[PDB]
């Protein structure tokens, strides 16, 4: 998952 | 602290220049002394100090997955016993980690959150204080595992609170936390139907107030909403 | 030294998960720790002492050149004086680098050299101490520029001595150690011909020789050899 | 100039  | 005697313009300065040179481990020593000046931090000083840790800990979380997965394959069955160098070294980068997200924690709760009364600054905190719990939970295995996870949702949802009461669905800040809570749902918490919501909610929701905006904001906004997407995308 | 406690074995072993997690700062005191226990080392423990702190150096080197650059822009007719912080951070950063470049200076002449008889170690390890004095003379401006230029030169004229006398063209060590005192001649001497006539030589010698070896030491040589024509392309 |  991508965070910021 | 060593940067005590430094000039409070002089630690933003070299925090500057620290990101140009890619020196991020100085960089956060800059703005660790900048902020125990103890004055309140402007939206790009804050903004330094968040890029300054991200960096840090992003090394360190990196060189910790990296030994994480070398130790549990020594763990899997007819694999050679090598002695406890592994775990020493990933005990080692682990102990540094948890170091670094206990400054940064440290920062917020003395005193940073607590003076920060606008929305901006104060949603900006939480929202951190989340993400450095969220840190210290990706490496948790002992008796405080559950309340270091609850310390993160805790502070992420009272940035939600703010958030949603004061500002509008586009804003960057509004809208980065909603992307790192979704990702605390869905990689912390087991909760990916939360995450995959959340992300689907905040995106629609900023979809439709980008009519409110300028260009530059426009592209601000639709930068992270592709982040939500591509998570969305991930997740579904 | 604080990797006293250290079994020899469990440092290289270290050494080695520090490069799977790139962490060469780790990985060059693993690797002091190791040198220090007085033994000679293997090829592979020089590769992994030479790949720790070449990545620990280069990574300060790229650091210097951004903050000098911009050093010398504030020198610039029409350009805004913004106090010393600049100044500061760029000795901060160039003292470092000094350190790292004597620590690893150290090691070699206590007691690498003394003890490195056959032509692969020796050579290995004069190359080092040319290379480490060349990031020197890159930051130096003061008394013993000139010193400095010169312990370069010697170190490497000394180990292309041994290496034409002992190595055959397409040796790897041979070909490293001609590239590298053609850098410095070209960068550091303000000798770009001697620099272009080496490269050359050294270029021609080990295409003549590359009949003599395996599939396996053919890639290794002709990779080196590729660097080589790269420089002479950049240089004429 | 590129070095090793
Ligand atoms: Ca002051
Ligand atoms: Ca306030
Ligand atoms: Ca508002
Ligand atoms: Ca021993
Ligand atoms: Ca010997
Ligand atoms: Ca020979
Ligand atoms: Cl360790
Ligand atoms: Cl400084």
């Amino acid at each position: 998952s991508n965070s910021l | 602290g060593a940067m005590g005697s430094m000039e409070r313009a002089s630690l933003i300065q070299k925090a500057k220049l620290a990101e140009q040179a890619e020196r991020y481990e100085d960089m956060a020593a800059f703005m660790k002394g900048a902020v125990e000046k103890g004055e309140e931090l402007s939206c790009e000083e804050r903004n330094l100090l968040s890029v300054a840790y991200k960096n840090v800990v992003g090394g360190q979380r990196a060189a910790w997955r990296v030994l994480s997965s070398i130790e549990q394959k020594s763990n899997e069955e007819g694999s050679e016993e090598k002695g406890p160098e592994v775990r020493e070294y990933r005990e080692k980068v682990e102990t540094e980690l948890q170091g670094v997200c206990d400054t940064v924690l440290g920062l917020l709760d003395s005193h940073l959150i607590k003076e920060a009364g606008d929305a901006e600054s104060r949603v900006f905190y939480l929202k951190m204080k989340g993400d450095y719990y969220r840190y210290l939970a990706e490496v948790a295995t002992g008796d405080d595992k559950k309340r270091i996870i609850d310390s993160a949702r805790s502070a992420y949802q009272e940035a939600m609170d703010i958030s949603k009461k004061e500002m509008p669905p586009t804003n960057p800040i509004r809208l980065g936390l909603a992307l790192n809570f979704s990702v605390f749902h869905y990689e912390i918490a087991n909760s990916p139907e939360e995450a995959i919501s959340l992300a689907k909610t905040t995106f629609d929701e900023a979809m439709a107030d980008l009519h409110t905006l300028s260009e530059d904001s426009y592209k601000d906004s639709t930068l992270i909403m592709q982040l939500l997407r591509d998570n969305l995308t991930l997740w579904t």
